[PDB]
This record gives structure tokens, C-alpha cells and sequence, in this order.
């Protein structure tokens, strides 16, 4: 909130842009990245209802439909042991927590229900 | 975004063209409230003053002087200031102020003046040259006189040598006027320097009664004891303005606050040593400062070769305060895209698992 | 003094801009590694040792 | 008056620890749980501080140094510790600063004050009335200058009490940073005989008075023809501040709970 | 005088902690891959050509 600070700073050249390009890309690649390691199938797998996994109990790591959210016991731990100024800006992610908790279950299913085939092919 | 692009094949895509912010619209200014303002409420019209020779030299404590009450008051006669302007003597502050108040002739009011010289501006009181501060006289004519002529007004007329400026003499020796060598008593050479004008109704101007004073501004190596009267305008609960609590400076949206700060704490700071909630030094009230709205400015639209529609998106503003469907996201504020319930692939990402394409009758869709 | 501060600032931003590039390049070595041990132990079973 | 008391038993002056002492908000900001870390002119904890106890017989009240400020406690009861004295010369040549708390208001006033050699405070007792009552107010003698007045509102307090022990402690730090005389205070009850509490307790500000002069040394003034008398058995502390850096820690209301000195141990580093 | 040298010295001392972040990083890479390469081939057999 300042007139004569930007019109001496306008004089300094491209620091601004190039300061604005390199967090864009950083928020870009940040992404990128969370695409490329969870969203690796293109199909959202569903457990059947019936839970006979030759003998394994795999109730403690898929998700619960009574819980308000659709992770697992294992992920709600993980989430409940993690806890706009002048100037900062902090930017939602692309993939909310729901989206990942729902690409994890269909790795998960396609990994139970198919083994390595879900991968190479269908 | 062509020109942020520098092109005019505008591909598919989010482009972050400008930056918006919500610029002030007031600019409020509190401060506490002015009470005992200064002794100047008595020192005027006071009743009785002392004499030019034996002048009072009465010092100001830590008040405050109201000068619009003095230069805006049509029952002075004169009001002339010397080294400032009377305009800016209420916003300016002062270290010690002595007001010397006497009894003076009509006529001799013209002499009391930095830089005057003659029988009574060298011989009762002088002014420096580089003298800095105000002359305030008025007409008592109808309360100082009386009848057959008032002789309780002494004043000194003859001495040896000039005084030195702010300079009081107690001592009443008689003037010496020969060579000879005055034992105390009247002669040819020895004649009692002190004598009394006479006041009278009926004299005309040039004989009345002034009562006139003299305003000394000093500085030097100590804390400022007097200043002049800071006003203080209407706060308002929640708009963005520009605030100024007593000192402090800003730009932020006020909104009622619920700290409980302690009697002796004025403005409070969050981590990383930023200012975030003040108190009105008025009405005592705990009220936050954050800061207002501003995000960036991301123009969501299809490639030029499709359509030439757009839709503009505010990262991180509410749709309140952006002022063409208005669709609010948790990724900000997105005009000009129609949200439907369904579910497509994400053509073009936008945030918070939001995404944009230019489908059906047709226009971009959210 | 403005052009002081101005000055100041702009190398605090851009020391700020220089760790936050080297953090990201550590972040995106760390998620092609996760991405990685994800596609070979997840989607198949991998004989790499440890 | 101008009385040289002479009639006084000789006593080694005494010496005491303050653990946790003389921690005092640095400035009017609030905050909320967030450990903030200052750099001003406080009390080094675990510090050696001089001890003045007034037995019975013993009157001391000597010309104590002011550098840098000074750290003033009194552990006191029946209301013997009334004002202090101030200034850079005390001989009625230069302006110096005078603070006189008695049975009806804390007089303030800032003149060119004459003070004799044992200023004091005498107050009587029983005079067929049983009832403490403030006769003499041998302070100074004239005044020629003065810069600043301050006269507070009238108030009644006690001037009775015989106890086994102390019950009221009163904690006070003097500044004096660009003319700025700053005054803290805090009171806090306690049950001690002879020894400083160990405990922690904030220090709030109570005046700020701009007197712009140059203190060098302080005195203090006890309670009570020239010779035979009782003193209230009272005693006062006396710690000299340094520019140390401390760890100041928040609750959630905005008061300080704890500090930590920051070069007093490798732990508190 | 002094402030331009203390200027000068915090822009050198800048360029090093910057050059010695990036040859950390380098050298992180390379004894993560180092480490790979020991788990994949004395600690077992890999199949991984060259
Ligand atoms: C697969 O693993 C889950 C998680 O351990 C098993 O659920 C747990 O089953 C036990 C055995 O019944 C429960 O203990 C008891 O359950 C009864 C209700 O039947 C309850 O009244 C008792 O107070 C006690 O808790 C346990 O609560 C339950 N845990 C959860 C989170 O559901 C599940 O049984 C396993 N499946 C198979 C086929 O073994
Ligand atoms: C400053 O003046 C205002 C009024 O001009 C005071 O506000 C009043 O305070 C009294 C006491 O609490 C209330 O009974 C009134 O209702 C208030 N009036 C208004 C219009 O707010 C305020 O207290 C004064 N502040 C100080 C520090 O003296
Ligand atoms: C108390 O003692 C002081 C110090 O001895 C006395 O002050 C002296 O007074 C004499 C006579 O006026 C002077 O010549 C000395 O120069 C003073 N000395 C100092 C250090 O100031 C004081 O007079 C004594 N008061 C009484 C009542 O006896
Ligand atoms: C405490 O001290 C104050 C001021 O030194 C005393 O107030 C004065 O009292 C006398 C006697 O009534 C008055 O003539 C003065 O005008 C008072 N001065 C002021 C500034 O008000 C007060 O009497 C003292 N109280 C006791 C118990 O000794
Ligand atoms: C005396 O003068 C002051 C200003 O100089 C004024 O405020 C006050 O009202 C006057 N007194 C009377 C009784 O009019
Ligand atoms: C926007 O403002 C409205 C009105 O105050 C409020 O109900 C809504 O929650 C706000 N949205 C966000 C994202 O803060
Ligand atoms: C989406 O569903 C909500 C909830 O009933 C409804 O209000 C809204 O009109 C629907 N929008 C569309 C485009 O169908
Ligand atoms: C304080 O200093 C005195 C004087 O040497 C000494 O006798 C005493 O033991 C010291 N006390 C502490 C706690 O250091
Ligand atoms: C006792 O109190 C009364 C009433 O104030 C007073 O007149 C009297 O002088 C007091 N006694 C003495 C010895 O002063
Ligand atoms: C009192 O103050 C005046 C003005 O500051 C000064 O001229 C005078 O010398 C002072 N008196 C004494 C005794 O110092
Ligand atoms: C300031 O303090 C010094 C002592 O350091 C003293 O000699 C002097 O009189 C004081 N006042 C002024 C105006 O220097
Ligand atoms: C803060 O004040 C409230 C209200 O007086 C009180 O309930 C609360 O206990 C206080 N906080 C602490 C930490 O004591």
C-alpha cells in the first residue's frame, strides 16, 4: 500500500515476474507431482462386499462408509498425528484429501482383487 | 491474457493475467479523549494582574493548548504571532510555555513587539529577535477603570542600563540622574524612577486598559509537555480503510474481537511480529485488523480457435467482495461459469477439485 | 532509504525464492522415488533388494 | 527538619539471592501464546542483591547508586516503605525527583529539593488516641526551581499492625530511557519472616513520568526529640539491571507466565 | 564504509551457502544412488542391465 516504494521499484527490471514465474512453477510441479504418484489408474476400483480374502483381514485398511469421511483407520491416524497476510498466499491443492483417500482405495482394491494384472493391462 | 501471453492464439488453459486488491475507502484517524486542556480556562480572565515592571512568569504543566479557542475568539482585539503560523500552533507540540500577563497603555501596546525599542519595550520588557511565539491583547476598558482615575497601576520609567530578554526586576532603587552620589532621598539628581498611569471611562483610545500577554515557545533537551488538540473521527466496524490509533499506521477490515487484552495493553501482535488487533483508545473496545482482500486474477477460457467466452476466477477472495453466473469455490471466486452437478474429466484444473471445460446452450462450465 | 529497503527486501525474496526452489527439487526427487516404489511394489513385485 | 541521627547500631550490610525476580512486560503488545524473545534492561536471575533490614537500632538508609536502573523490593508490613528519592546530586543545585507516599495521597513533585542528611519519616504512636499518627515530614527544606507537580487523590490507609511475620511484598523497577522515568509495580501477599519468596510474578506498569532530568544516585525513606525512637521492624532489596536477553512466555490471556535468562546456563541457551 | 563491506561479504557469503546447497544436493543424489546400488548388488542380484 505504498505509491512512490513501486515507482521505484518499477526500476529495477524483471525481479518481480521472474520471482511470480518460479512460484507458479513450483505450484505447477507441485501437482504434477501429486498426479504422478497417486493417480496411476485411470479406473476406480470397488471392493465387493463380501470380505473372504482367503483368511487375510483387511479391515483396518480400507475404507469405512459409518465414518463421515472415507478413510481408513490407518489414514485417519496419520491425518490426527499432523496438525491470507500481507503478501502470502497459500493455494489449495488440486487432488483434495478426498481424491487421494479415493485413488488410495482403488489401488488398494485393484491390489486385492487382481494382484499385478490391474497394472499392465485391464 | 493476450497480453500476458504476447500472442494472439490463446491456447486452452489457466492464465494468471493481473493481481486484484481492495483499496481503501476511508481513511479514520482515533485518538483518546482531550480532557483538562490547560490553565489558559482562568489565566485570561483572571481578576486582578500584575505590573509591567513586576511581570508574572507563569510556567504551563502537561496540558495540552487549545489554540482554535483563542484564534477563533472575535472578543480579542489583536492576535499576532511571531516564528509560526497561528494556524499551525494546533499541531505542533511544545516543550515549557510561559504566559506573562500585565497591565499596559493603549498606546504602548505597539511597542511590546520583537525587535521594538524606546521608553518601555527596553525599560519593563524587551523581546528577543529570533523570539518565537504569540501577542494576544484586548480592550478592558469597562472593568479596570473608575472614577476620578485609578492610580493602583505602578510602572517603571527610568534606568540605568537596558534589560535583557524574560528579564524580571525586583529591586527598587531610586535613579540616580547626577554625579552626586544618592543617599536615599529625593533631590536635584535623585528622583524616584516608579510612577502610575491613570485609567479613566472616559478616555479614548491610547489611554484605555489592555491586558496583554506573552506566549514564549521553547525547545530543547526534554520530553514535550504541551501539544495541540488531535481530533479523532467516526470509526467504522467493518470496511476496508486506513486506521490510525494512536501512532500506529495500516490498511485493514475491522470486525469485533472477542481478546480480552489486559489494562495497560494498547495493540496486540500475532507471530512473526505483525500487528493484529488494536484497542479504540475511546471506548476502551478490543477490535482486529485484517488485512483486506487480494489474490490473483486467473482468466479460465478455451483456445481462441473454439470461442472467444472467458471466465475470470479470484484466487482466495470472497464473492462479496469482488464487486455471468457467480459460483464460490474453496479455491476462490469464479465468475462467469455455470456449476453443474454432474462429474467429467478435468479439462482445464482450477482448484479444490474444481475444473473447467467449454461444453453445452453453451458456454464454460464448472 | 527506500531504495535502501527496496533493496534489502528484493534479496530477502530472492534467498527465500532460492531455498524454496532447492526445497522443491528435494520434494520432486522424494515423489519420483514414491512414485516409483509406488508402480513397482503396489502394481507388480519388485526383486530389488531393500 | 534537618535531624543527623546518630544513635544506630553497626551492622555488616547483608546480602541475599533473587531467583526469579524482576521480569517486567518490555512493552504495551500483547500476545497469546507465543514465546517472545527481548532484548532490554532486566534483573539477571539468580543474581547477588544487597539487603537492608531495619531491626527494631537499626536505621539504615544510605545514598544507594541508580545505574541503569534499579530493581527495588521491600518485603514490608504496617506500611513502613513509603517513598524513595532521586536524583544526580541532591544538594538543591540540580533538578532531582521526589516521591512521598504518606497516610493520604503519593505526592510527586519535581523541584530542586534540599535534603538533609537522614530524610525520614516519623509517625507517633498512642497519643491517647491509639491510632498511628504521621507528625513529621523531615524531607527536605526549600525549593527554588520546579519542573513537574503531581498530587494524587486523598486516601485513608492503616497505620497500625504488629505481626510475627511479613505479610505484603512490594516489587517496583525504575527506568530512566530518554527522560522517561518508568515506573513497574506488583503486589502479591505473602507469609515470610526473613527471606525473599521464591516464585515468579509479572511486573505491570502503573505511571510513566517524563521528568527529562539525569538521575545518578536514589535513597529511600523508612518509617519511624533528635535522639529515641521505634522503627517498624521492615526490610527492602536493592538489585542493579543489566542488558540481558530473556525468553518471555505468553498464556493465553497475555500474561507472562515464565522466563529464561539467556546467559545464565547452557540449558537456558 | 563498513556497511558497504558488510554488504559485499553477506552477497559472497550468500553465493557460497547457495553453490554449497546445490553441491549438497548433488552429493545427496549420488550417495542415494550409491546406497541403491550397494542394496541391488552386494546385498543381493540384480538383473538390471549396466
Ligand atoms: C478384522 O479386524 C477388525 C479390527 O480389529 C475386527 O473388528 C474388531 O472385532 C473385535 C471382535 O469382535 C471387536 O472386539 C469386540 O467387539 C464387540 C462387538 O462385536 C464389542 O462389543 C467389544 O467391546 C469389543 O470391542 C472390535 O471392537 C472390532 N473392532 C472394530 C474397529 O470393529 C474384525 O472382527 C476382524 N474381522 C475378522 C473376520 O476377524
Ligand atoms: C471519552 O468520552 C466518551 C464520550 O464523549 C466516553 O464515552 C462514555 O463513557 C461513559 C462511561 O462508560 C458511558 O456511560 C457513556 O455512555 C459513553 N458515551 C458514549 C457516547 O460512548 C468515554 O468513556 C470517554 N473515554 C475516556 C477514556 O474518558
Ligand atoms: C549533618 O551532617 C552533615 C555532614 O557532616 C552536615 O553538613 C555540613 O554542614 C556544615 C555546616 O553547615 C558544612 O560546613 C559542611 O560542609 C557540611 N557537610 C556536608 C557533607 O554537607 C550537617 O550540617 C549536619 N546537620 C546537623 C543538623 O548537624
Ligand atoms: C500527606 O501529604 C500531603 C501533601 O504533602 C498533605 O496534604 C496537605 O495537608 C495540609 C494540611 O491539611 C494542607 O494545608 C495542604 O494544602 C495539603 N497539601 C496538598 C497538596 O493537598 C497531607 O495532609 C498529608 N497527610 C498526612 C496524614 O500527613
Ligand atoms: C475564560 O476564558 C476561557 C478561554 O480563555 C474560556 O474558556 C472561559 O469560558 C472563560 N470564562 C468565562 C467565565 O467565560
Ligand atoms: C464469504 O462471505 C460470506 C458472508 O460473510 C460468508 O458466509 C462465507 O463463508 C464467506 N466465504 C469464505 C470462503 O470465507
Ligand atoms: C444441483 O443440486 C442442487 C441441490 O438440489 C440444486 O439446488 C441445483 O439447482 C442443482 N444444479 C443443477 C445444475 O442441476
Ligand atoms: C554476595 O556477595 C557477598 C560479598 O562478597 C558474599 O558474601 C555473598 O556470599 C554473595 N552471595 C551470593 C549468593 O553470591
Ligand atoms: C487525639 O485525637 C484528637 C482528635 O483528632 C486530637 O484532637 C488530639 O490532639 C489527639 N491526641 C493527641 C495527643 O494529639
Ligand atoms: C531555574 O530555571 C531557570 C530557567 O531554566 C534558570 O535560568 C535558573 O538558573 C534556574 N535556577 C537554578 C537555581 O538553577
Ligand atoms: C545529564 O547527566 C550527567 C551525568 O552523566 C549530568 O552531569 C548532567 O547534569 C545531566 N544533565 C544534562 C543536561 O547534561
Ligand atoms: C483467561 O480469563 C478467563 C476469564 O477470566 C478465565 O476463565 C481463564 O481461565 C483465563 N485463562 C487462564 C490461562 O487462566
Amino acid at each position: 500500500d505504498s505509491t512512490e516504494c513501486s515507482n521505484l521499484l518499477l526500476q529495477y527490471g524483471s525481479f518481480c515476474t521472474q520471482l511470480n514465474r518460479a512460484l507458479t512453477g513450483i505450484a505447477v510441479e507441485q501437482d504434477k507431482n501429486t498426479q504422478e504418484v497417486f493417480a496411476q489408474v485411470k479406473q476406480i476400483y470397488k471392493t465387493p462386499p463380501i470380505k473372504d480374502f482367503g483368511g487375510f483381514n483387511f479391515s483396518q485398511i480400507l475404507p469405512d462408509p459409518s465414518k463421515p469421511s472415507k478413510r481408513s483407520f490407518i489414514e485417519d491416524l496419520l491425518f490426527n498425528k499432523v496438525t491470507k497476510f500481507n503478501g502470502l498466499t497459500v493455494l489449495p491443492p488440486l487432488l483434495t484429501d478426498e481424491m487421494i483417500a479415493q485413488y488410495t482405495s482403488a489401488l488398494l482394491a485393484g491390489t486385492i482383487t487382481s494382484g499385478w494384472t490391474f497394472g499392465a493391462g485391464a | 491474457t493476450k497480453c500476458t501471453l504476447k500472442s494472439f492464439t490463446v491456447e486452452k488453459g489457466i492464465y494468471q493475467t493481473s493481481n486484484f486488491r481492495v483499496q481503501p475507502t476511508e481513511s479514520i484517524v482515533r485518538f483518546p479523549n482531550i480532557t483538562n486542556l490547560c490553565p489558559f480556562g482562568e489565566v485570561f480572565n483572571a481578576t486582578r494582574f500584575a505590573s509591567v515592571y513586576a511581570w508574572n512568569r507563569k510556567r504551563i504543566s502537561n496540558c495540552v493548548a487549545d489554540y482554535s479557542v483563542l484564534y477563533n475568539s472575535a472578543s480579542f482585539s489583536t492576535f499576532k504571532c511571531y516564528g509560526v503560523s497561528p494556524t499551525k500552533l494546533n499541531d505542533l507540540c511544545f516543550t515549557n510555555v510561559y504566559a506573562d500577563s500585565f497591565v499596559i497603555r493603549g498606546d504602548e501596546v505597539r511597542q511590546i513587539a520583537p525587535g521594538q525599542t524606546g521608553k518601555i519595550a527596553d525599560y519593563n520588557y524587551k523581546l528577543p529577535d529570533d523570539f518565537t511565539g504569540c501577542v494576544i491583547a484586548w480592550n478592558s476598558n469597562n472593568l479596570d477603570s473608575k472614577v476620578g482615575g485609578n492610580y493602583n497601576y505602578l510602572y517603571r520609567l527610568f534606568r540605568k542600563s537596558n534589560l535583557k530578554p524574560f528579564e524580571r526586576d525586583i529591586s527598587t532603587e531610586i535613579y540616580q540622574a547626577g554625579s552626586t552620589p544618592c543617599n536615599g532621598v529625593e533631590g536635584f539628581n535623585c528622583y524616584f524612577p516608579l510612577q502610575s498611569y491613570g485609567f479613566q471611562p472616559t478616555n479614548g483610545v491610547g489611554y484605555q486598559p489592555y491586558r496583554v500577554v506573552v506566549l514564549s515557545f521553547e525547545l530543547l533537551h526534554a520530553p514535550a509537555t504541551v501539544c495541540g488538540p488531535k481530533k479523532s473521527t467516526n470509526l467504522v466496524k467493518n470496511k476496508c480503510v486506513n486506521f490510525n490509533f494512536n501512532g500506529l499506521t495500516g490498511t485493514g477490515v475491522l470486525t469485533e474481537s472477542n481478546k480480552k487484552f489486559l489494562p495497560f495493553q494498547q495493540f496486540g501482535r500475532d507471530i512473526a511480529d505483525t500487528t493484529d488487533a488494536v484497542r479504540d483508545p475511546q471506548t476502551l473496545e478490543i477490535l482486529d485488523i485484517t488485512p483486506c482482500s487480494f489474490g490473483g486474477v486467473s482468466v479460465i477460457t478455451p483456445g481462441t480457435n473454439t470461442s472467444n467466452q472467458v471466465a475470470v476466477l479470484y484466487q482466495g477472495v470472497n464473492c462479496t467482495e469482488v464487486p455471468s453466473n457467480v459460483f464460490q469455490t474453496r479455491a476462490g471466486c469464479l465468475i462467469g461459469a455455470e456449476h453443474v452437478n454432474n462429474s467429467y474429466e478435468c479439462d482445464i484444473p482450477i482448484g479444490a477439485g474444481i475444473c473447467a471445460s467449454y461444453q453445452t446452450s453453451q458456454s464454460i462450465i464448472a | 532509504q527506500i531504495d535502501r529497503l527496496i533493496t534489502g527486501r528484493l534479496q530477502s525474496l530472492q534467498t527465500y525464492v532460492t531455498q524454496q526452489l532447492i526445497r522443491a527439487a528435494e520434494i520432486r526427487a522424494s515423489a519420483n522415488l514414491a512414485a516409483t516404489k509406488m508402480s513397482e511394489c503396489v502394481l507388480g513385485q519388485s526383486k530389488r533388494v531393500d | 527538619q534537618c535531624v543527623n541521627l546518630t544513635t544506630r547500631t553497626q551492622l555488616p550490610p547483608a546480602y541475599t539471592n533473587s531467583f526469579t525476580r524482576g521480569v517486567y512486560y518490555p512493552d504495551k503488545v500483547f500476545r497469546s501464546s507465543v514465546l517472545h524473545s527481548t532484548q532490554d534492561l532486566f534483573l539477571p536471575f539468580f543474581s547477588n542483591v544487597t539487603w537492608f533490614h531495619a531491626i527494631h537500632k537499626r536505621f539504615d538508609n544510605p545514598v544507594l547508586p541508580f545505574n541503569d536502573g534499579v530493581y527495588f523490593a521491600s518485603t514490608e508490613k504496617s506500611n513502613i516503605i513509603r517513598g524513595w528519592i532521586f536524583g544526580t546530586t541532591l544538594d538543591s543545585k540540580t533538578q532531582s525527583l521526589l516521591i512521598v507516599n504518606n497516610a493520604t495521597n503519593v505526592v510527586i513533585k519535581v523541584c530542586e529539593f534540599q535534603f538533609c542528611n537522614d530524610p525520614f519519616l516519623g509517625v507517633y504512636y498512642h497519643k491517647n488516641n491509639k491510632s498511628w499518627m504521621e507528625s513529621e515530614f523531615r524531607v527536605y527544606s526549600s525549593a527554588n526551581n520546579c519542573t513537574f507537580e503531581y498530587v494524587s487523590q486523598p486516601f485513608l490507609m492503616d497505620l497500625e499492625g504488629k505481626q510475627g511475620n511479613f505479610k505484603n511484598l512490594r516489587e517496583f523497577v525504575f527506568k530512566n530511557i530518554d527522560g522517561y522515568f518508568k515506573i513497574y509495580s506488583k503486589h502479591t501477599p505473602i507469609n515470610l519472616v526473613r527471606d525473599l519468596p521464591q516464585g515468579f510474578s509479572a511486573l505491570e506498569p502503573l505511571v510513566d513520568l517524563p521528568i527529562g532530568i539525569n538521575i545518578t544516585r536514589f535513597q529511600t525513606l523508612l518509617a519511624l526529640s533528635s535522639s529515641g525512637w521505634t522503627a517498624g521492624a521492615a526490610a527492602y532489596y536493592v538489585g542493579y539491571l543489566q542488558p540481558r536477553t530473556f525468553l518471555l512466555k505468553y498464556n493465553e490471556n497475555g500474561t507472562i507466565t515464565d522466563a529464561v535468562d539467556c546467559a545464565l546456563d547452557p540449558l537456558s541457551e
